[PDB]
RNA sequence: GUCUACGGCCAUACCACCCUGAACGCGCCCGAUCUCGUCUGAUCUCGGAAGCUAAGCAGGGUCGGGCCUGGUUAGUACUUGGAUGGGAGACCGCCUGGGAAUACCGGGUGCUGUAGGCUU
RNA sequence: CCGUGGAGCAGAAGGGCAAAAGCUCGCUUGAUCUUGAUUUUCAGUACGAAUACAGACCGUGAAAGCGGGGCCUCACGAUC
RNA sequence: UAGUAGCUGGUUCCCUCCAAAGUUUCCCUCAGGAUAGCUGGCGCUCUCGCCCGCAGUUUUAUCCGGUAAAGCGAAUGAUUAGAGGUCUUGGGGCCGAAACGAUCUCAACCUAUUCUCAAACUUUAAAUGGGUAAGAAGCCCGGCUCGCUGGUGUGGAGCCGGGCGUGGAAUGCGAGUGCCUAGUGGGCCACUUUUGGUAAGCAGAACUGGCGCUGCGGGAUGAACCGAACGCCGGGUUAAGGCGCCCGAUGCCGACGCUCAUCAGACCCCAGAAAAGGUGUUGGUUGAUAUAGACAGCAGGAUGGUGGCCAUGGAAGUCGGAAUCCGCUAAGGAGUGUGUAACAACUCACCUGCCGAAUCAACUAGCCCUGAAAAUGGAUGGCGCUGGAGCGUCGGGCCCAUACCCGGCCGUCGCUGGCAGUCGGCAGAGCGAGAAAGAGAGUGG
RNA sequence: CACGGCGCGUCGCGGCGCGCGCGAGCGAGCGCACGGGGUCGGCGGCGAUGUCGGCUACCCACCCGACCCGUCUUGAAACACGGACCAAGGAGU
RNA sequence: CCGGGUGUUACAGCCCCGCCCCGGCAGCAGCAGCUCGCCGAAUCCCGGGGCCGAGGGAGCGAGACCUGUGUCGCCGCGCU
C-alpha cells in the first residue's frame, strides 16, 4: 500500500454566528481571522493548527482544498491587504509590491505559494484578506451537528471542494 | 452514523504508527457500510478502538476504498448478523433480505430496523453479511419467493398522478 | 462564610507523601541559589519556619535576594482582574530549582555552537523548533499475509 | 573481588530463617590506676591485646513476605467539547479528544562519590 | 522480647514529629533594646498574627549552631 | 419656615459617536453611603508603509493538585457469612474425689478467605485545569572596586571595555501611559457541576452564555428556547423551521416498513402520566418433538400387592407428615382435579385407533389497547387527516430573516491620505511607477 | 516554440549556456477590441375645454403588520399606580 | 394444463473452475440519452431569464524650428 502524504493545506469556513460564543472559541476564531459567518481562510497544517481547529470544530467546516478551488477563490474573491486597506487585486503590481521581497510577483506566484505551502506561506496568507463567501447555494445539511453524523461542522476531507463550488 | 441515501461498502485497512517497541504493527481490515469514505473512516476508527487498543491519533488509515458488487445482476439472499441497542438493553439478531447488492441489503436492513424497532443508525452495529443459499434461508418472508413458477397479479392499483388531471369527469378505474 | 485562617484547606497540600515522613534529606539544604534563578515553590509541612502561604504553592518565581537560611523571590499572583508581581521570603526547604529554564539554556548553548560551526562551511542549518509537521508519504509493505478481519463481538451479559 | 572513615539518593537497601567468610579492617573480648559516670565499669569514659568468627557485619539461598518495575484488567471506569439524540423519568447511546485503579500473571532484590587499605 | 508511633506534644480539629517537636536532668531569661522590608484579610488600607533580615546586649553548647515566646494553623482593640 | 426627609411622584428640542452595574471591603450597615470594579471624555509618548512588543489560543519543555474513578486479600472507621487451630478464657452439659485427664458442644480468640460501604477515609489516581520558559534586558571574553564572605585576586555582587544578528515555536494584532469622571452597588434565566428541602415557577453557590439594555426569522401565543443581532434600499442565497387549507413552499406518478384507537397520534424548552398486563399485531432470542408418524380433534383403556405406613371420630389417592416400590404390561402416578363423612362415580397424567406435516412453549422488544376520575363549552394553533396531512429511517425539489454575497445612497472612523503646481509666447502642462535614492547643472579628449 | 541580426564569440562547459561592440538602451504609422463603472451618430404615440403631470398632503377601499402611554421594577398590555379634553404657567438656578 | 414424486442435462437453463495471446472483438464510469463513482492546470464552447449602470478634464502628439486634437493608460491582437 502507498499511503499519500498528509495534506499540508486546509481551507476553513466559519458556519456559525456571533451570538453566544465561549471565550476560548471566540479567541481561536479571532486568531484564525473568522470574525464573520461564511468567512474563509487558508491554514497550513501542523500539531498547533490541528489542536486549534479541534477546539473550534463545532463552529467551522474545514477540509483540504483542491487546486481548482484555490484558483477560483484567489481569482474571484481574492483581495489583498495593502496599507491596512482591503484592495481588490485587479493588477499584478499590487501583488508585486506587497510580496516583491518574497519573489511573489503575480497571481501565479501567489496561487502556487498558497497551494504548495512555500517558505513564505505565512506572509502570503496574511497579505491575503479573509474571503467573504456567499451563502451555500442549495442549502446546508445541518449546521449544528458534525459532518460525520450528517451535519456540516467538523472536518470533511475533500468535500470542502463541493462546498466551495456553491459557496463562491 | 446517518444512514443517508443508499449505503456503500468500503474495505478499510489501518495500522498503528511504527514505534521503538515494534517496527511493523499488523494491519487490520474491516468492511464498513457508510454513505462516504469520511464516515467510513470514522466508523473504522470507532470499531477498531472498541476491538483493539487503537486510536486515530496513534494509528493511520493504510488504505480505504469502495468495494464494488461482484454480481450486481443476480438476485441474492443476504443474511445479516446484527447487534443493536433498545431503550432497555441490547440485543443480537439475524435478519435475511433479498436484493442484488450487499450495500442495498444493508440499507434495507437499516430502514427495516428503523421501521420495526425505532433503532437508529448510531445504535445499530452491523456484524456479518453473507450470501445465503435458498435452502439455508429460514425467514418465511424471504423463503416465499423461492419457486420457479412465481405468479401473482397486481390486485388493487391505486391511481397515482392524482393531481395532473385534478378535475376529471371519470371516476378512476383500479382494475387493470 | 469561610474562615480566613492562614492554613485553611491545606491538610493534603502541606502533608507529606506516603512513606516519606521523617528527616529532610540534606541535598535540599546543600543546593546553591543565586540572584535571578527561576525556582519552584512547594510547601513542605515538616518544617514550619518560613512556610509560604498556600496561594503560592505550585508557583514559579525569580530569586532576587539570598539570605542565611531563606530566599526572597518575586512571583506573580492573580488578584481579581490584575496580576501583582509580589516578593515573598521562603525558607530553603519549601523551594526547588525549576528545570523549565535549564532546557532552554542547554538549547541556547547547543544552537549557538552549531551556529558558530558551519559558519565557515557556508551551509544552511535550521534552529527554530518547527511544530510537528504532517506525516510524509511512505509505503506499507505487506509480507504476503493479508490483513485479518475485525468484527464486533456479540452482546452477552456479564453481571 | 572486597573492607574501613565520611557520605548522596533513602527498602531493588527492609523483615524472617538457613549456609559461607582467605588477608587487612570492623568487631566481639580482657581490666578499672588515671579521665569520666552509674544502684551496678551493664551503658558511657578510660587502659589494653589472651581468645573467637559464636554474634554484629559482608556475600549467597528461599516456587519466602514486602518493596520496585512491567503485562492483564482496558480503550473498561471516568471525562473536555456537540446535537431540535433516545427516554415519562431515572439514566443511556452516538460524534470530537484525553484516558485510569484492584484482583490475576511476569521480571528484579541496591547503585554510587571522596580518602585510605587487603587480595604481596 | 516484640513493638513505624497504633502514645505524647495544655485545649477543637487537621498537619508535623523517634539518638525528636515526646520523657528525664543541667544551665538560663532571645517572653530583652532598636530602625526598616515582606506575607496573611485586603481597597492591596489599618488592627491582629506571621515571615526573612540588619544593629547592640545576652543565654546555651566542646562546637557547628540554635534562640528576639509556646511545633504550625486562634486566643484580641482606633481617635480623645 | 421654602423646617428636615437615606422615602413616593415629576423632571421640557433634534441628530451623531461610545456605552454599563446589581460584584469586593468598611459603616447601628441591610430601601442608604464610602472604596475598588465596570463607563466616557481629554490627551500625550512612540511605531511601522530590519524589528519591537502583546494575546480569555495552541505547540514544545517543566513543575503544581487529591476531585471523578477506584480500594478495603492496604492504614482509619463501618460490615455479612461460613472454613481450619488451640487451650487463650468463658457457657451448657459428661465421665471423673480431682487432674489443660477426657466427651461433645456454644461461644468468644487466632489464621487464611468472603459479601457490601465513606462529604468530614485512603495505598493509587484521571480528564478539564493553575504557574514558569521559549534569547539582545541573551551568550562569550578581558580588566577594575568591595569596609561582605573568605585556606586561596577564594565566593558573590557591582562596575567598565570588547566580540558575536539565522531576532532562535505556530497563529494573530500597533502599542504604552496620565488625568478628570457619570451611572451602578434590589437582579433573573439556561446546559453542565452542586448544598438545603418530599418537592416547588423554592432557597443557596461554581463556570459560561444570555435577559435586563435587543429589535429580527422560527417555536400558533411568549423577557431567557433554536437561528441570527439591526444605517435607507434593489437583486441573489441561506440558517433554524417548514411545504393539505388557513399560510409563502412537495399539485414529487418520492422509497421502505409499522399502526385502528367506542380516550388514536402528531416535533428541544413545553405545557400532562407510572408500576403492572394483552392469545391485538409485528419483529427477535432460547429450548423442545415430528413419518420409529406428532400438535389438535374424534374414540378405547387409565390395573394387583394396597383401603401402602404415622395419624383422625370418620381419610379407601384426592383434609394432614416423610417416600413412592415392584409383576402384568402397548400404560397407568402409593396419583393431576371434580365429588361424598368415608366410599362410590366422573376425570387427568401415560399408552393405543382414525386423521398425515409441521407443531409447542418461555422470554424479549416496537406500535396500539387496559391501568386513566373535576368541576363555564375547548383546543396536535384551527379545519381536518387513516394508500396519512400519524409513527421510524431516508431522497430530490421548493419557501424566507434586518444573517451572508453583489450594487446604490447617508453618516462615522481610519489612512494623523492628496491639493498653495492657477509653476502659461517671460509657458511647455509629469511625478501610479515592483525595486532607498536627480526628466540634475555645467568643463576637457 | 514569449525562437529569430551580425559579429568579438571560451563570459564556456563541449555547440548550448552566456559575456564585449555594432551614432552607442530613440522605427513609425493606421485599425479591431471580453481592455482603469453606458451609450445609441435608434425609434413610436398623444395632445384646448377635455385631457397631461402633481412623491407628500384631503377622503375612501383593500392585503400584511399592529395591545396605551409615562413610571418603579428581574419581569407591564396588565386584574400595578397617574392620565375626561384644551389653552397658558411649570422644575439642576 | 395443473399438482405430487424421482433425478443432474435430455426437447430449458444456472453457478464455479485450468487454458486456448488476461482466448478474440467492440466499447469503456457508455445518447442501450439512469446498472453503480470521485473529479478537471486531467475543461472548454454556446444560449436563455432577472436587477443595475455608480463615477465624469484618464490624455495623445507637437517641439522652443510648434501650440493640433478629444477614441486615452494597462492588456490581447490585425494591416502596411
Ligand atoms: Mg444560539
Ligand atoms: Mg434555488
Ligand atoms: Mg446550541
Ligand atoms: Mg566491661
Ligand atoms: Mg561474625
Ligand atoms: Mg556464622
Ligand atoms: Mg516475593
Ligand atoms: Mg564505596
Ligand atoms: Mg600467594
Ligand atoms: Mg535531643
Ligand atoms: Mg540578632
Ligand atoms: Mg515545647
Ligand atoms: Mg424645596
Ligand atoms: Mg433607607
Ligand atoms: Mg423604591
Ligand atoms: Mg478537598
Ligand atoms: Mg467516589
Ligand atoms: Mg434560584
Ligand atoms: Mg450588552
Ligand atoms: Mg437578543
Ligand atoms: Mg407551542
Ligand atoms: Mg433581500
Ligand atoms: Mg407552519
Ligand atoms: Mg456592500
Ligand atoms: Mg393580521
Ligand atoms: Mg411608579
Ligand atoms: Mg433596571
Ligand atoms: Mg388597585
Ligand atoms: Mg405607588
Ligand atoms: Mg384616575
Ligand atoms: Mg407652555
Amino acid at each position: 500500500f502507498y499511503v499519500p502524504a498528509e495534506p499540508k493545506l486546509a481551507f476553513v469556513i466559519r458556519i456559525r454566528g456571533i451570538n453566544g460564543v465561549s471565550p476560548k472559541v471566540r479567541k481561536v476564531l479571532q486568531l484564525l481571522r473568522l470574525r464573520q459567518i461564511f468567512n474563509g481562510t487558508f491554514v497550513k497544517l501542523n500539531k498547533a493548527s490541528i489542536n486549534m481547529l479541534r477546539i473550534v470544530e463545532p463552529y467551522i467546516a474545514w477540509g483540504y482544498p483542491n487546486l481548482k478551488s484555490v484558483n477560483e477563490l484567489i481569482y474571484k474573491r481574492g483581495y489583498g491587504k495593502i496599507n491596512k486597506k482591503r484592495i481588490a487585486l485587479t493588477d499584478n503590481t499590487l501583488i508585486a509590491r506587497s510580496l516583491g521581497k518574497y519573489n511573489i510577483i503575480c497571481m501565479e506566484d501567489l496561487i502556487h505559494e498558497i497551494y504548495t505551502v512555500g517558505k513564505h506561506f505565512k506572509e502570503a496568507n496574511n497579505f491575503l484578506w479573509p474571503f467573504k463567501l456567499s451563502s451555500p447555494r442549495g442549502g446546508m445539511k445541518k449546521k449544528t451537528t458534525h459532518f460525520v453524523e450528517g451535519g456540516d461542522a467538523g472536518n470533511r476531507e475533500d468535500q470542502i471542494n463541493r462546498l466551495i463550488r456553491r459557496m463562491n | 452514523m446517518k444512514a443517508s441515501g443508499t449505503l456503500r461498502e468500503y474495505k478499510v485497512v489501518g495500522r498503528c504508527l511504527p514505534t521503538p517497541k515494534c517496527r511493523t504493527p499488523p494491519l487490520y481490515r474491516m468492511r464498513i457500510f457508510a454513505p462516504n469514505h469520511v464516515v467510513a473512516k470514522s466508523r473504522f476508527w470507532y470499531f477498531v478502538s472498541q476491538l483493539k487498543k487503537m486510536k486515530k491519533s496513534s494509528g493511520e488509515i493504510v488504505y480505504c476504498g469502495q468495494v464494488f458488487e461482484k454480481s450486481p445482476l443476480r438476485v441474492k439472499n443476504f443474511g445479516i448478523w446484527l447487534r443493536y441497542d433498545s431503550r432497555s438493553g441490547t440485543h443480537n439478531m439475524y435478519r435475511e433480505y433479498r436484493d442484488l447488492t450487499t450495500a442495498g441489503a444493508v440499507t434495507q436492513c437499516y430502514r427495516d430496523m428503523g421501521a420495526r424497532h425505532r433503532a437508529r443508525a448510531h445504535s445499530i452495529q452491523i456484524m456479518k453479511v453473507e450470501e445465503i443459499a435458498a435452502s439455508k434461508c429460514r425467514r418465511p418472508a424471504v423463503k416465499q419467493f423461492h419457486d420457479s413458477k412465481i405468479k401473482f397479479p397486481l390486485p388493487h392499483r391505486v391511481l397515482r398522478r392524482q393531481h395532473k388531471p385534478r378535475f376529471t369527469t371519470k371516476r378512476p378505474n383500479t382494475f387493470f | 462564610t469561610n474562615t480566613k485562617g492562614k492554613r485553611r484547606g491545606t491538610r493534603y497540600m502541606f502533608s507529606r507523601p506516603f512513606r516519606k515522613h521523617g528527616v529532610v534529606p540534606l541535598a535540599t539544604y546543600m543546593r546553591i541559589y543565586k540572584k535571578g534563578d527561576i525556582v519552584d515553590i512547594k510547601g513542605m509541612g515538616t518544617v514550619q519556619k518560613g512556610m509560604p502561604h498556600k496561594c503560592y504553592h505550585g508557583k514559579t518565581g525569580r530569586v532576587y535576594n539570598v539570605t542565611q537560611h531563606a530566599v526572597g523571590i518575586v512571583v506573580n499572583k492573580q488578584v481579581k482582574g490584575k496580576i501583582l508581581a509580589k516578593r515573598i521570603n521562603v525558607r530553603i526547604e519549601h523551594i526547588k530549582h525549576s528545570k523549565s529554564r535549564d532546557s532552554f539554556l542547554k538549547r541556547v548553548k547547543e544552537n549557538d555552537q552549531k551556529k558558530k560551526e558551519a559558519k565557515e562551511k557556508g551551509t544552511w542549518v535550521q534552529l527554530k523548533r518547527q511544530p510537528a509537521p504532517p506525516r510524509e508519504a511512505h509505503f506499507v509493505r505487506t509480507n504476503g499475509k493479508e490483513p485479518e478481519l475485525l468484527e464486533p463481538i456479540p452482546y452477552e451479559f456479564m453481571a
